[PDB]
């Protein structure tokens, strides 16, 4: 269907795509912002370990 | 939009409600039967309807409300009479004319066509306001001025302010815009009963609830914004204490809440309140209804309304406290509320717990009771109110072992303990000193010492005297008064005098209808100081008893004095009597 | 005697407060050294955010 | 490393009932996966997926099912069990039931994410508690002592000062000192406490100046009932990280364990599980194990977790399921008597039912005295005989107390008067108290004493 009617906003969504089945019941919000949030929350202990020492 | 599919007694299943939300109240059928949503299985819903569901038709319409069980607050909330589900009984009776409550009444909670005098604060048309800001106040009636607080969860820069004048609730008294979008607010605020009211900070209670009765004021004090418990089942003590709270308590408002009691008992109490009248300290005479709100749900009322009456009342009390007023709720029968909850649980087939009550009974009672307390307001200007609950308990046969009683005793800080034995012995206060307690005395000690540093020591001495009273009781029981020493005899006589002169009140008598804390403190001083002064002289008990007849008469009359003379005169008289008693005790020694 | 004993406290508490303020400033300078650790580690964790594969 | 994945957000919620939220068409669920539910209004709340069957999922929301629409709410499957971001910096702070920092402070920067309900310690690697503790109260230390690694609760009915006793113990907590870095760090769980009690705890802890070494996990009665179950889990997980993974000994405290029992009962009744005694879940023993059965000392590490729960008999009955199961699991009891409170005793510890199953190892020659065991046994056993003498006097008369029974009655009177009573801030040392304990045992003749040998106390000398 594409963004032909509505689209992820530019500054609010730096990039990436979202893929959802019919009727939008199941959605996989695979955008770059969410990817960064997840990787940040996962790698935070490494960040703390490297900030010290 | 929405049609019923299965109607099995109270339970109702309605299709075509995919957008329905859990615990969202709904209107069922042409008769506008009101019920709450329980399970949203599939695209269908599930509703338990409060009133009788007899006569429902399959495919009869079901109309959503998009709101949980909520109460419409605002002007006109005081004085009226409301059902458990926030139904104005008086206006319903006037409109329908007949006496019976119609099955499916749709009268709004407050009359939206009546006019109230409105005047805004000094706020400007383009200022900034936030949730909880007091932007106007309304003279709903004389001497009960009603502040109009901007509803919480609403904020933004001011756009329009209604100038002072005559207005109704349907008028758009306020309009403002937070973002580019603008919202207009009327004088009516809706709030769900289950959700508490937003608070800024839970303060520490620091002011006693002066009930006007000496036994509650001094022996077992209760603090503003503090829970209270009454084992009220007979002796009319609950009625007496409720009347005392309505007439003389420091609270600016009272919200009685009656659930599931005898219908004629509620008739008697709801006819008693209008007859009750209280005089102003400025000499004015008012009616208690002008500051009283009443939520009465008899046994004939639907069980769900009986369960929801308590939450309705506590939400009303919280709304009153939102403008910093001190308000006191009075749950008539928590045992009836627990029985209603048990019936609802049995309807839902929830797994039974101890003695048959559902496992969440203690948790829900604690959640309800935790709403009481002195709280800083939300939004400016700065002010602070309080909500105190004096909810009573009705243990079965007086055995404080039922789960309702146990949970209440575990949660409530102050338990006053009315005793039927005292009522049999013709005791007007009927408060059993042997079982009552006030766990808030440690926090109240600051004010107790600020008023009088010796008052707390006097209270401790009185507690010791009461503890020794039962000791002397079995002493007389086993050997008699002969074995009592002179000091023991003096202690016993002083305990008896305290019980029959100060610890007991006369209620009906005009002189002892209301006991000011000043008179109570002077009486306690004139009793305890005399007790000590007689005690250290041990002197023959018979001799001092003979020579203290005038002192004994003065001590007895230290409570017979009417409050007409006022605090300056009565305090002087009590001080003179105490000085005379001290001189008589010391000179004759 | 009690007032004389407590007079030294009015200075001791202030000295302890000043010492605590200086220690907090030094700890933040270690967080400014952490800001130096930032200067040495910001590029590191920014290149750690290359998880843009598959 | 395996490439990351963004959590799938579902909207197929197809049923709500009780506290359980049903889902359908779930693509690859995971048991006990934490799911945060976003309602149509936009507010968010957490929840766990209780039962996973086929492509369905029966989620138990935390903040309550109210406000969930079968066609507007969205559920996001994080794909990982609940984990508490434990860190050494967490010391000296206050957290909500789930762990939200409520001290107006920045959130925890985790040194490591650790899953709650950590695996058991291999009992081959488990060791035995071998050191006494200086709490600061006489009667607990002198008799039925507490070992550095021993679990033992406080039995105390409602209205009793057990909260004040807990606060005093936490503020006066310390090692025997017979070090500050490894000194007692106290994790203070608070399950279902009143608001006034919460403010009291906060003020008392801030006043003692030991905020630098105490963590509060406050959970008020206003908070959701399910969120109270995870509070002890989080507290014990943080304690495990502090003790085993950092070294410092932890003195875990949980108040109102009966509130936790009530939360378990409510949750079980919600899901309609098989009920044990008094309607409690049939697995309450296992849950109370997973809470209590973590105190101990691990061989390879110098840490130690000491557990001091605080129960409350509902009907003041020891036979209630919660205290009974606890006593089955908790390795001893320190008992508090309402009857002694009626006598205006500030620490109403009744010693007759109070025994420490690990006291036989806490005592010895490295600490205490060589007559500790026998003196404790005598002051434990003669109290029962004094109580029997009192009962006989009540049912017969004052003349029933013979030349021997009257001695037991006087022993009981002096024992309840002087020995048990103590100051609200008195740190009564063991030897000074053991001298008075010897005097109490010596009220009875030095030859009628049956269990104790004369030589044991004879090694010690008066004055």
């Amino acid at each position: 269907p594409g963004p032909g009617h509505h689209n992820a906003h530019g500054p609010s969504c730096s990039g990436g795509v979202v893929v959802a089945s019919r009727d939008g019941k199941i959605v996989c919000e695979n955008t770059l912002d969410a990817r960064l949030d997840v990787v940040f929350r996962k790698k935070l202990p490494e960040i703390r370990k490297q900030l010290v020492s | 939009y929405g049609y019923v599919r299965k109607v099995s007694g109270p339970v109702v299943i309605a299709d075509g409600m995919n957008g329905a939300a859990m615990y969202e109240l709904v209107r069922v059928g042409h008769d506008n039967l009101i019920g709450e949503i329980i399970r949203l299985e599939g695209d269908s819903a599930t509703i338990q309807v409060y009133e009788e569901t007899a006569g429902l038709m399959v495919n009869d319409p079901v109309l959503r409300t998009h709101k949980p069980l909520s109460v419409e607050l605002g002007p006109g909330i005081l004085g009226n009479i409301f059902d458990g589900i926030q139904r104005p009984l008086k206006t319903i009776a006037i409109r329908s004319g007949d006496v019976y409550i119609p099955r499916g009444v749709s009268v709004p909670a407050l009359d939206k066509d009546t006019l109230w005098e409105f005047q805004p604060k000094k706020i400007g048309e383009g200022d900034l306001l936030t949730g909880g800001d007091l932007y106007a106040t309304v003279f709903e009636n004389s001497l009960m001025q009603h502040h109009v607080a901007l509803p919480p969860d609403a904020m933004g820069k001011v756009t329009y302010v209604a100038p002072a004048g005559q207005y109704s609730l349907k008028d758009t008294v306020l309009e403002l815009e937070f973002q580019g979008v603008k919202k207009s607010f009327t004088m009516l605020q809706a709030w769900p009963v289950r959700t508490p009211r937003p608070v800024s900070s839970k303060l520490a209670a620091d002011t006693p609830l002066l009930t006007g009765q000496r036994v509650l004021d001094a022996l077992f004090p209760s603090v503003l914004g503090g829970t209270c418990a009454i084992p009220g089942a007979f002796g009319c003590g609950k009625t007496v204490i409720s009347q005392a709270l309505s007439k003389y308590s420091n609270s600016d408002t009272v919200v009685y809440v009656g659930c599931g009691e005898r219908g004629n008992e509620m008739a008697e109490v709801l006819m008693d309140f209008p007859q009750l009248t209280m005089t102003l300290p400025d000499g004015r005479e008012e009616s208690v209804m002008k500051r009283t709100t009443l939520v009465a749900n008899t046994s004939n009322m639907p069980v769900a309304a009986r369960e929801a009456s308590i939450y309705t009342g506590i939400t009303i009390a919280e709304y009153f406290r939102d403008m910093g007023y001190n308000v006191s709720m009075m749950a008539d029968s928590t045992s009836r509320w627990a029985e209603a909850l048990r019936e609802i649980s049995g309807r839902l087939a929830e797994m039974p717990a101890d003695s048959g009550y559902p496992a969440y009974l203690a948790a829900r009672l604690a959640s309800f009771y935790e709403r009481a307390g002195k709280v800083k307001c939300l939004g400016g200007p700065e002010r602070t109110g309080s909500v105190t609950i004096v909810g009573a308990v009705s243990p079965p046969g007086g055995d404080f072992s039922d789960p309702v009683t146990s949970a209440t005793l575990s949660i409530v800080q102050v338990f006053w303990g009315l005793d039927k034995k005292l009522a049999q012995r013709k005791h007007f206060p009927s408060v059993n000193w042997l079982i009552s307690y006030s766990k808030y005395s440690t926090a109240l000690e600051s004010f107790y010492e600020q008023f009088d540093p010796d008052f707390i020591n006097i209270r401790t001495k009185a507690r010791e005297v009461l503890q020794r009273e039962d000791d002397l009781n079995e002493i007389v029981q086993l050997v008699g008064k002969d074995a009592l020493a002179e000091g023991d005899k003096i202690t016993l006589e002083t305990a008896k005098l305290l019980r029959e002169d100060y610890l007991a009140q006369n209620a009906f008598t005009p002189y002892d209808k209301f006991c000011p804390f000043y008179k109570s403190v002077w009486m306690m001083r004139n009793i305890i100081h005399f007790y000590n002064l007689a005690n250290q002289a041990v002197i023959t008990y018979t001799l001092i008893k003979h020579r203290l007849g005038d002192l004994f008469y003065r001590l007895v009359s230290q409570k017979f004095e009417d409050p007409a003379e006022g605090e300056p005169a009565l305090v002087a008289k009590f001080k003179k009597l105490h000085e005379d008693l001290t001189a008589g005790f010391r000179a004759l020694e | 005697e009690f007032q004389r004993k407590l007079a030294e406290s009015s200075g001791d508490s202030g000295a302890n407060v000043k010492r605590l303020e200086q220690e907090t400033e030094v700890k933040i300078h270690h967080l400014n050294a952490g800001a130096e650790k930032i200067q040495y580690d910001v590029v590191q964790m920014l290149l750690k955010h290359v998880t843009t594969v598959k | 490393e395996g490439t990351l994945e963004v959590a799938m957000e579902y909207r197929t919620v197809t049923g709500v009932a009780g506290p359980l939220v049903i889902l359908d068409k779930v693509k690859g669920p995971k048991y006990y996966e934490i799911v945060n539910i976003r309602l149509g209004d936009g507010t968010m709340r957490r929840g766990q997926v209780l039962e996973v069957d086929g492509e369905k999922a029966v989620v138990q929301v935390f903040e309550g099912t109210s406000g969930i629409d079968n066609k507007f709410t969205t559920v996001q499957f994080t794909g990982e069990v609940l984990k508490t971001p434990v860190s050494l910096d967490m010391l000296g702070r206050i957290f909500n039931g789930s762990g939200k920092p409520i001290d107006n402070g920045p959130p925890i920067l985790p040194e490591a994410y650790l899953d709650i309900s950590g695996s058991s310690i291999n009992p081959s690697e488990r060791t035995y508690p071998e050191e006494m503790i200086q709490t600061g109260i006489s009667t607990i230390d002198v008799m039925n002592s507490i070992a550095r690694g021993q679990k033992i609760p406080l039995f105390s009915a409602a209205g009793l000062p057990h909260n004040e006793i807990a606060a005093q113990i936490c503020r006066q907590a310390g090692l025997v000192k017979r070090g500050e870095e490894d000194n007692f760090a106290i994790v203070f769980a608070a399950m279902g406490v009143n608001m006034e009690t919460a403010q009291f705890f906060k003020r008392d802890f801030e006043e003692n100046g030991s905020m630098e070494r105490v963590t509060l996990f406050l959970n008020l009665a206003n908070d959701p009932t399910i969120e109270r179950i995870i509070t002890p889990r989080i507290a014990l997980t943080t304690a495990e990280y502090l003790a085993y993974e950092c070294g410092k000994h932890v003195l875990v405290i949980l108040t109102d364990m009966s509130s936790y029992a009530d939360a378990l009962r409510e949750v079980s009744a919600a899901r309609e599980e098989v009920p044990g005694r008094r309607g409690y879940p049939g697995y309450m023993y296992t849950d109370l194990a997973q809470i209590y059965e973590r105190a101990g000392r691990i061989e390879g590490r110098k840490g130690s977790i000491t557990q001091i729960p605080i129960l409350t008999m509902p009907n003041d009955d020891i036979t209630h399921p919660t205290p009974d199961l606890t006593g089955y699991i908790t390795e001893g009891q320190i008992y508090i008597d309402r009857q002694l409170q009626n006598r205006q005793i500030y620490p109403p510890i009744n010693v007759l039912p109070s025994l420490s199953r690990l006291m036989k190892s806490a005592i010895g020659e490295g600490m205490t005295r060589r007559d500790h065991s026998d003196v404790s046994n005598q002051l434990y056993a003669n109290y029962a005989i004094g109580k029997d003498v009192q009962a006989m006097k009540a049912v017969v008369g004052e003349e029933a107390l013979s030349s021997e029974d009257l001695l037991y009655l006087e022993f009981l009177d002096k024992f309840e008067r002087k020995f048990v009573a103590q100051g609200a801030y008195d740190s009564r040392n063991i030897f000074q108290s053991l001298d008075l304990a010897w005097t109490l045992l010596r009220i009875f003749p030095r030859e009628l004493l049956h269990r104790i040998p004369g030589k044991t106390l004879d090694q010690y000398y008066s004055r």
